[PDB]
């Protein structure tokens, strides 16, 4: 979700 | 202040705000997702208090973001409802909402709650 | 989809919402307290999904009201958060934060939380 | 407030 | 009052909440998913105002259920705060939050929020 | 680590939490509120998972608390909801909803929610 | 989820 | 409340 964190 | 709301807004988990405060209580603006990108934006519309209370109150406000753009779709929107208080260390301090579209069967978790804080650092 | 959104819709409460939604996933009205003449009526903005899913999913949606006008100032702002179920009997179910400004001190008892079903009545 | 019904 | 309280209730979901209130305020009992056979039963505990209000105020109350037991463990609990309102027609009336167990980076979407409505059907 | 929930934790408000945990999932304890004072303490009981995930996830737990003691009576309750993560600085972070007993006519705005830390510091 | 109603 | 912090 964009609303959330990277997804790193 | 008032207008000390416009600018820039960044909260714990990274994610870009970008405000501008109407004298009438609108807000308007775009919030971006993670690594900053490019449309890792989309569109945010609100309103807040532009006469607060003459005693040391913060400003109520609340904006929504409806997570789809011309690149993604994610059939969901958020909600911040919070609070500006300004000074040195200008901060919103928020609990928001996010629904999902979902069927009737999962209609009973389709909601999120949490709470963000956001700085101009 | 914006046609089924757009119209007048009460919630259990008496309380009037009159929206519009455009193309481009904006929602723009007046919320309306419940019964209460005519100088109770606030503006209201907000965004909802454009492009929803097939299946029969809700359309995801929010929208905002600070309880500011010309008559009044109550110093607070609200925000729905819910899902418009389209259908012969379309409804829109929501869950909502009504945040007051306060000092620093009562900040922890700053926001309600509540749920609101609204129910369409015109076009 | 103006999101409650009306009063008594 | 505890008598009011004690007794089995379903919610809109078809779940059966059974309950004991005790005259210190406490509230045991187990809570079963909606429909489901046997082994979906999870022990509750609570607490209410065993001294609520005369008028015809509603007595608050709360309890929680971690969603473990012997069969299955969802790594998850939920709370439900209310108010219980007695009458012929008894209604516990909630809102819940329910927490699921995630790492630091999920944590920001962890919580569901959502309210049910309680009948109650046996003493 | 699974009893290192059991202790004291204090929040950002001052108010302090002691709670023990039980093997099989339940939560015991008093809540005292500001100043510290003699009762300003409330029972609460909850729950949690006895057997979390085996990966680096946080331990999911409740608890209530009613606010009446032998000295007051606040007609109200509280559930935090949220999860347990241990190490180094233990935390617990909740999110909670405080009912309080109403008429019908002013149940719609019966409940406020708000989000509490708690370290052992 | 046991919370939720019965399934399909 | 006693939810809340101290009213000094």
């Amino acid at each position: 979700h964009p609303q959330g964190p990277p997804c790193k | 202040a008032e207008a000390g709301i416009t600018g820039t807004w960044y909260n714990q988990l990274g994610s870009t705000f970008i405000v501008t405060a109407g004298a009438d209580g609108a807000l308007t603006g775009t919030y971006e997702s993670a690594v900053g990108n490019a449309e890792s934006r989309y569109v945010l519309t609100g309103r807040y208090d532009s006469a607060p209370a003459t005693d040391g109150s913060g400003t109520a406000l609340g904006w929504t973001v409806a997570w789809k753009n011309n690149y993604r779709n994610a059939h969901s929107a958020t909600t911040w409802s919070g609070q500006y208080v300004g000074g040195a260390e200008a901060r919103i301090n928020t609990q928001w909402l996010l629904t999902s579209g979902t069927t009737e069967a999962n209609a009973w978790k389709s909601t999120l709650v949490g709470h963000d804080t956001f700085t101009k650092v």
